[PDB]
């Protein structure tokens, strides 16, 4: 059951060519965004999240 | 070993099924020990009145706080018992509800979504408590610069038809919606004809016919008839929506023509073309050698922190376009080079940068299509918009169709001498004149 | 300097009537301008070039 | 090898001390008109020998200026005339040639 | 060592803007007989004969 | 980069009739000094046809 | 009526490197290099290589310039990516089928002839600040980086990103030297999807034959415990409580797993109470507003960190922690059912399945099964392995938490976090 | 809180054949370009003369 | 701060006293990075009225005369309305703060609670300061009685 | 700031004849320039006073 960081928890960061620089193991956050008042920047000194490589028609 | 044509021939045909309701059941099996089951509704916020306007928003909050059978927390109990995950969203014309859970669980699992879709407690408590939640999210909303111009440009392009409003609606109507509004709002869009059970798995068709017959009869059979209207068509406008704001330091751009329909054939052609200019982020490896030229030109000179190409379909519209993000003095160049690009498809478009086109938008299609989710969702929407799910083999054949005649072709019809719709929001003050921008969507060498 | 030396010789024969031997020379004279500056003086660089082994 | 290539040897180092940059302590590659190719070489190079390249432009710059050449011992010799730039040189245009190359497909 | 612009890509470019280049030429044509008066070429014109003979 | 905006010579066009910023309310009165300009023109060009004569 | 699938072919070479792949017969094809060459094999000289080389996987290599790499893969539309971890650096490089070739090429070419030129290496040192900028606007990894650097005096105290100092300092010399002695046959992987075996072993063998680095999995993470905290002013608190606990593989790391799961790992429902989170809960009774709890866990080759996060308003910070840590000792003095053990197991069985749904998430668990065990574990065992996991093992690794020394990493207005001692 | 940002009707100065929410602009657009681009035509033409 | 930070004795006492104390002694006296701009108006209103009062101040002269300071305190130092005595007092806590940085010279500084100015242990610690070795006090010496 | 540097008009003379980074080596030859302006300006000169009477 290995894959640390799958295993959840430590830190994972990924560099692409194509794609995005991501930084994203585990930690909490999600449960924030409910008992809100989570903000975030819009793409302050950023990137973009979410992505792109992925589609349809 | 297998070609990649051929491997496009042995994905399983998406088996397609309907109950005397007019709900259909769609499921892909495969043989993952996970699954994905769904619902999806036709009913987004193109649906709504003014006042009424964040309904279904407001519906969504409310779906997973209790139903009769399973009140105030139960059902939450039950979905991490069993370590299933329950999400949902909802666009301006889409609402989903979908768990992700073991195969084994597919019983329970269409029996919760079955209870959730029609037997919901819209509790007077937990309506009340959902408008101090949904408030602080439009101020979370807020923030997200992205989020905001997205709304702007649907406000500017789509000015007065349904389809201009957000899907979260306008705060007054978050303080105002009843309960009598919602259950009205539920009646009229929550019916068996308009909802598609849709699933991805370790699953036999014939289970999630079972399943659906079990929970799901008792829909429109005894219903339907008046009081049941189509969508009316939305008029494209083609204008602009400034937000000047010099506090925030990035000023972000969204300009897009009026693409057509989910239906329309030629939104592969648009995909392929879009795909030739691509995106870019600050975090991409490759500059200077990128193959799109706005990404390559944008890197070098570093026009821009992000920018992405956008072809955002709805009932007999769409916008198409692109979105970026840029520092105050390069909002002028940015729009030069990304108008460049447009023109140069549309009129000198050549065929090695199609079969790019072609291949990024295989690869997407293909690698989005990956785990029990992405494909339960991919067919709730299909049937929604499509009435069928189209196999991967003829998106293929639809993608190999397009050679460069096709996209200087297509690109004309839509983008050549067009008026776009702009958003802009933030450190504005250098955003071309509207005239500007109507001047660069043609050109004189042409 | 050859080519200014030619451009002396044209002004010169410009300056002479057209009879006996002004006209051959300042016929040649022309040739020698247009070749000079349109064949002899670019092969020259592509042998300094080669003789620099560039 | 024999008579000949040092016939060949000897008429390009005739040549060599006939150009006259020598003189001017320069060397061969410090006398290359700078196009973008071998303005991007220049940028290559490691700080050394960029620093020797601008000493010695320099040095010729103001020999240069007052019409005067330096000692004949310190004239720079053939052949012990380091071209310090051609391989920084042809990888630059070997690899303009390949983007060339992509954008004729 | 214009062999830099030959291939396929530039063969597929100078198709694209042929149409184009020739439309020019005839707006071109047309505006310079037009602006002298050409004789020769206008007086093939159905209408436009204001020189009679 | 644009071309409009880096030539030397465009630049001082662009910087002038293009990308100029002027104020959104200028009303017919501002016009005068485009119209000294053509004047300045037109009083040039007939001017020098005269001297052809004169 | 899907095709009956296949099995995963795995074979060790005799010089150490492990071969596995499955053909699922898909459209597109996926190869991934997993060397262990993680930060923890960093040190004091040479902080944030690995970073560096991370970011420069489209450099110049014999055999393909920067710009083939680039134009190469795009034209197939095709993608070259690069994810590293404390232990772990991986090439995954994807595309359809019919590809495979030229990308197995760029990807050889990446990770075993690289050239690192003085000029790309310089103008590629900026990259490292927009880089790690990006990373760092989540709160979180500024809090998991202290984390590590308070827990290790080692190598797991590393972080994934450049120190500042040392940005526009890594040489071309130390990526040479940090490729050399890492990427070798002992201590790499190559896992394939939509490949057949014959091909990646073939691969494997004329390629991947490289050998003359380092040895085994570390210098040896010495755990040492402390605290790092960093003053803010963000309205909201990051903290991260944790102790050391198991080493993955190990059967005391699926006990941690399971406890993570009783405690409370991420969110099942939409804007739900998160009735099953016996953290959440517990905080939740005596806080009354904006907060986040969830259980930690970091399992490494030779180490493991497991405790919880908190995210609370400035004030809360103290009891949010307190509650938490109080909820944790509950479970450690017995307080512990027996459908919760059932109901973790379900949760982490259910997720772990999730997780390989997926090619990327499939890949990803092979190649890192690969390097830390060098072996491939069928799901049906990893869910025996899970069920092995009894009650007591659980309330054993609570009762572990609860004793050990701690270690712990903060931002934001810290005025009313408490430092351990006070914990 | 921006989903309350309105856009101002602007029937006050929309061509007839743009009046409509319930149907499409594209019918509409040539006829729209068309009778725009006559008039700067007809005005190059009349500038030519 | 960037001129005082180039002094890397700077860094690490601040560091020190941050490691050593949980609250007080703890701060900086150069301003957190994450503060500069921030700092209001109203901030250092505030931080006036109620430290700069008459009970924690003290009017020292050098070449004036008594009466005249006396006079000037009484007239114009009569402020009060503050906050009162020598702290919340400075919790001794310990621990330790380590900063990466490559400078060829690595300082450290090893510390222990010790005694507050003015007792009869603090003079002990002083002496046991020149037992040990403070500064040099010969030009490029051995320090003998170091 | 100077005077020189600044002001509009003496900016454009500053850039061209004061400050202008000069190559330290050109010789007699670059003269022609200046030599050339001045003969511009000079049948600019006796020419308009010929005009007085022509
Ligand atoms: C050859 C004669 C002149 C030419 C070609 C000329 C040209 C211009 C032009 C093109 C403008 C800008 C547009 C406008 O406001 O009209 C302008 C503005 C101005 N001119 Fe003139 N003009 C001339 C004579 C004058 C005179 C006689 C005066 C008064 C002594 C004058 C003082 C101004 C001023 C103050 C402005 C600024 C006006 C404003 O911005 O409100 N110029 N001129
Ligand atoms: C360098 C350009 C100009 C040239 C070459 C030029 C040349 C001439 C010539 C040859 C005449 C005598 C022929 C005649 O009387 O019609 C004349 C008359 C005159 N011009 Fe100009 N001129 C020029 C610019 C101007 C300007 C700037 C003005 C001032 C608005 C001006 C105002 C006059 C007037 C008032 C007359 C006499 C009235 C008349 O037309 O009989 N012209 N010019
Ligand atoms: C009204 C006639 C001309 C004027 C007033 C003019 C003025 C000048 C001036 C002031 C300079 C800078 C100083 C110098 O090197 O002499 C210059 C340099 C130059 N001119 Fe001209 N010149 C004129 C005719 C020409 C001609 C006939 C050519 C050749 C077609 C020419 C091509 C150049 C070039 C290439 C330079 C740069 C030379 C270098 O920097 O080495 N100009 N000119
Ligand atoms: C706009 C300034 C100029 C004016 C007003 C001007 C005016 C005149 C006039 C009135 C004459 C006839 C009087 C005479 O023959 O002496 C003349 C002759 C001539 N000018 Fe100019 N001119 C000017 C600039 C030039 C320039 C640029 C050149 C070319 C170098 C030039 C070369 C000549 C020549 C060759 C003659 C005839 C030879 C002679 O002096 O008899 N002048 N000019
Ligand atoms: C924003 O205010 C301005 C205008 O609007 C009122 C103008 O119309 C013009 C027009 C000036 C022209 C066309 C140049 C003519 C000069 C010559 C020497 C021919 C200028 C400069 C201007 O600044
Ligand atoms: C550094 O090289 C240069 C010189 O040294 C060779 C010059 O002497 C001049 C002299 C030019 C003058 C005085 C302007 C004359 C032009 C007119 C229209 C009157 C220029 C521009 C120059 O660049």
């Amino acid at each position: 059951m290995l894959s640390v960081a799958a295993r959840s928890g430590p830190f994972a960061p990924v560099l692409s060519a194509t794609s995005r620089g991501v930084a994203g193991a585990l930690r909490p956050l999600v449960q924030a965004a409910v008992p809100a008042t989570s903000e975030s920047p819009v793409l302050d000194l950023k990137r973009s999240v979410l992505c792109r490589e992925s589609l349809r028609g | 070993t297998a070609t990649y044509a051929q491997a496009l021939q042995s994905v399983p045909e998406t088996q397609v099924s309907q109950l005397d309701n007019g709900l259909r059941v769609a499921s892909e099996q495969s043989s993952q020990p996970t699954c994905t089951v769904g619902v999806w509704i036709d009913a987004g916020s193109r649906y709504e009145s003014e006042k009424n306007n964040g309904a279904g928003y407001f519906v969504e909050h409310l779906a997973f706080k209790g139903t009769k059978n399973r009140p105030g927390n139960a059902l939450e109990k039950e979905v991490e018992s069993m370590g299933a995950h329950l999400n949902a969203y909802s666009t301006r014309e889409h609402t989903a509800y979908y768990i992700k859970a073991l195969s084994k669980d597919l019983p329970k699992a269409v029996e919760l979504l079955a209870d959730i879709v029609q037997n919901c407690s819209l509790e007077d408590s937990q309506i009340e408590k959902e408008r101090d939640v949904i408030l602080q999210e439009l101020q979370e909303n807020d923030t997200s610069m992205r989020d905001v111009v997205f709304n702007y440009l649907h406000a500017t392009a789509f000015q007065g038809t349904p389809l201009a409003q957000s899907v979260e609606g306008p705060s007054e109507n978050v303080r105002k919606l009843s309960r009598a509004d919602l259950t009205e709002y539920l009646s009229r869009h929550y019916k068996a004809p308009r909802m598609v059970l849709a699933a991805a798995g370790g699953l036999e068709h014939r289970q999630l016919l079972d399943l659906a017959q079990k929970h799901f009869s008792g829909l429109s059979g005894t219903y339907d008839e008046d009081a049941v209207p189509t969508l009316s068509p939305c008029r494209f406008t083609g204008s602009q929506i400034c937000h000047r704001e010099d506090g925030l330091p990035l000023a972000h751009v969204a300009i897009a023509v009026e693409g057509p329909g989910w239906a329309h054939p030629d939104n592969v052609a648009l995909q392929v073309a879009n795909a030739i200019i691509g995106h870019y982020d600050c975090t991409y490896g490759g500059g200077a050698h990128l193959s799109s030229p706005l990404a390559s030109i944008a890197a070098t000179n570093k026009l821009c922190q992000s920018f992405q190409t956008f072809n955002i379909c709805y009932a007999d519209t769409g916008l198409l376009g692109a979105h970026f993000v840029c520092d105050h003095m390069s909002i002028d160049d940015m729009m030069f080079v990304l108008q460049g690009q447009w023109m140069r498809l549309c009129t000198s478009a050549t065929e090695s940068e199609v079969l790019r086109g072609k291949n990024l938008l295989r690869n997407a299609l293909v690698s989005h299509l990956d785990g029990t989710t992405p494909v339960c969702e991919d067919i709730g929407r299909s049937l929604l918009t499509y009435g069928r799910r189209i196999p991967l083999a003829e998106w293929e054949s639809r993608i190999a169709e397009v050679d460069a005649r096709v996209v200087r072709e297509v690109c004309s019809k839509y983008f050549y001498d067009q008026c776009p719709a702009v958003a802009g929001f933030g450190p504005i003050e250098q955003l071309p004149d509207y005239n500007r921008i109507r001047s660069g969507m043609f050109w004189l060498r042409f | 300097w050859a080519l200014v030396a030619d451009l002396l010789t044209l002004t010169w024969i410009g300056g002479q009537p057209v009879e006996h031997p002004y006209i051959t020379i300042g016929q040649l004279a022309s040739v020698l301008y247009f070749l000079l500056i349109l064949v002899l003086m670019p092969t020259a660089g592509t042998i300094e070039n080669k003789l620099l082994k560039w | 090898v024999s008579a000949s290539s040092r016939w060949l040897e000897g008429i390009r180092k005739w040549y060599y001390n006939a150009a006259g940059f020598n003189k001017l302590g320069l060397m061969r590659d410090d006398t290359i008109h700078e196009n973008d190719d071998v303005k991007e070489a220049i940028r290559r190079l490691p700080e050394n020998l960029y620093d020797d390249r601008v000493f010695r432009i320099k040095r010729a710059l103001d020999l240069s200026m007052r019409q005067q050449i330096l000692p004949k011992e310190q004239w720079t010799k053939y052949e012990e005339d380091k071209s310090y730039l051609e391989p920084y040189l042809k990888e630059v245009i070997r690899e303009r040639k390949e983007r060339e190359e992509w954008a004729k497909k | 060592m214009l062999t830099r612009f030959l291939g396929p890509r530039y063969r597929q470019l100078a198709r694209n803007w042929v149409p184009t280049a020739q439309l020019w030429g005839a707006v071109g044509a047309v505006g310079l007989v037009w602006a002298t008066d050409w004789r020769l070429i206008l007086d093939w014109v159905p209408y436009i004969n204001g020189k009679f003979k | 980069t644009n071309i409009r905006k880096s030539h030397p010579l465009m630049k001082i066009v662009n910087n002038a009739f293009i990308d100029l910023p002027a104020p959104s309310n200028i009303s017919s009165w501002w016009n005068f000094g485009s119209l000294l300009g053509i004047c300045l023109i037109l009083q040039i060009l007939t001017g020098l046809f005269l001297a052809m004569h004169y | 009526v899907p095709p009956h699938p296949q099995d995963l072919e795995f074979t060790r070479l005799p010089n150490g490197l492990v071969i596995a792949s499955l053909e699922n017969y898909a459209p597109a094809s996926r190869i991934g290099l997993f060397i262990k060459a993680g930060s923890r094999y960093e040190n004091s000289n040479n902080l944030g290589t690995s970073h560096l080389l991370r970011l420069a996987s489209s450099l110049t290599t014999k055999g393909a310039s920067s710009f083939k790499i680039t134009r190469g893969i795009e034209a197939v539309g095709g993608k070259l990516s690069v994810t590293s971890t404390r232990e772990n650096m991986a090439y995954t490089v994807e595309c359809l089928r019919d590809d495979v070739d030229i990308l197995m090429e760029f990807l050889l070419n990446v990770t075993t002839a690289p050239e690192f030129r003085r000029w790309e290496v310089a103008a590629l040192q900026p990259q490292l600040r927009i880089d790690k900028a990006v990373a760092l606007q989540n709160p979180q990894a500024h809090v998991i980086e202290n984390l590590h650097a308070a827990a290790y005096r080692n190598a797991l105290a590393n972080s994934l990103y450049c120190p500042d100092y040392r940005i526009g300092k890594v040489t071309p010399v130390e990526l040479h030297d940090y490729v050399q002695n890492h990427f070798t046959s002992a201590r790499m992987a190559l896992i394939g999807l939509g490949v057949s075996h014959p091909v990646l072993k073939q691969v494997a063998e004329q390629f991947l034959n490289i050998r003359g680095g380092l040895g085994l999995s570390g210098a040896k993470a010495k755990y040492h415990g402390g605290e790092i905290r960093e003053q803010n002013g963000d309205s909201l608190v990051h903290a991260a409580l944790v102790a050391e606990s198991a080493a993955i593989g190990s059967a005391e790391a699926n006990a941690f797993s399971v406890l993570q799961h009783v405690l409370g790992a991420g969110p099942h429902v939409k804007r739900g109470s998160n009735a099953t989170s016996s953290l959440y809960q517990a905080v939740a009774k005596g806080v009354h507003q904006p907060f986040d709890v969830s259980a930690f866990n970091a399992s490494y080759s030779d180490s493991g960190l497991f405790g919880f996060y908190t995210i609370s308003q400035a004030a809360s910070a103290g009891d949010v922690i307190k509650a938490a840590y109080n909820q944790v000792k509950t479970i450690a003095q017995g307080n512990l059912s027996n459908p919760d053990v059932q109901a973790a197991k379900n949760k982490l069985k259910a997720g772990y399945l999730m997780s390989v749904e997926s090619s990327e998430g499939f890949l990803d668990e092979v190649g890192s099964q690969a390097l830390a065990a060098g072996s491939y574990t069928p799901p049906s065992t990893v869910l025996q392995q899970i069920d092995a996991v009894a009650d007591a093992d659980v309330i054993n690794a609570a009762k572990k938490f609860v004793s050990g020394r701690k270690s712990m990493a903060a931002s934001g207005n810290l005025g009313h976090t408490p430092f351990i001692d006070e914990l | 809180s921006h989903t309350d940002i309105k856009v101002p009707d602007f029937s006050d100065y929309r061509r007839p054949e743009v009046l409509d929410s319930t149907k499409s602009s594209k019918e509409s657009s040539e006829a729209r370009k068309g009778f725009s681009y006559l008039v700067t035509a007809t005005t190059t033409v009349g500038v030519a003369y």
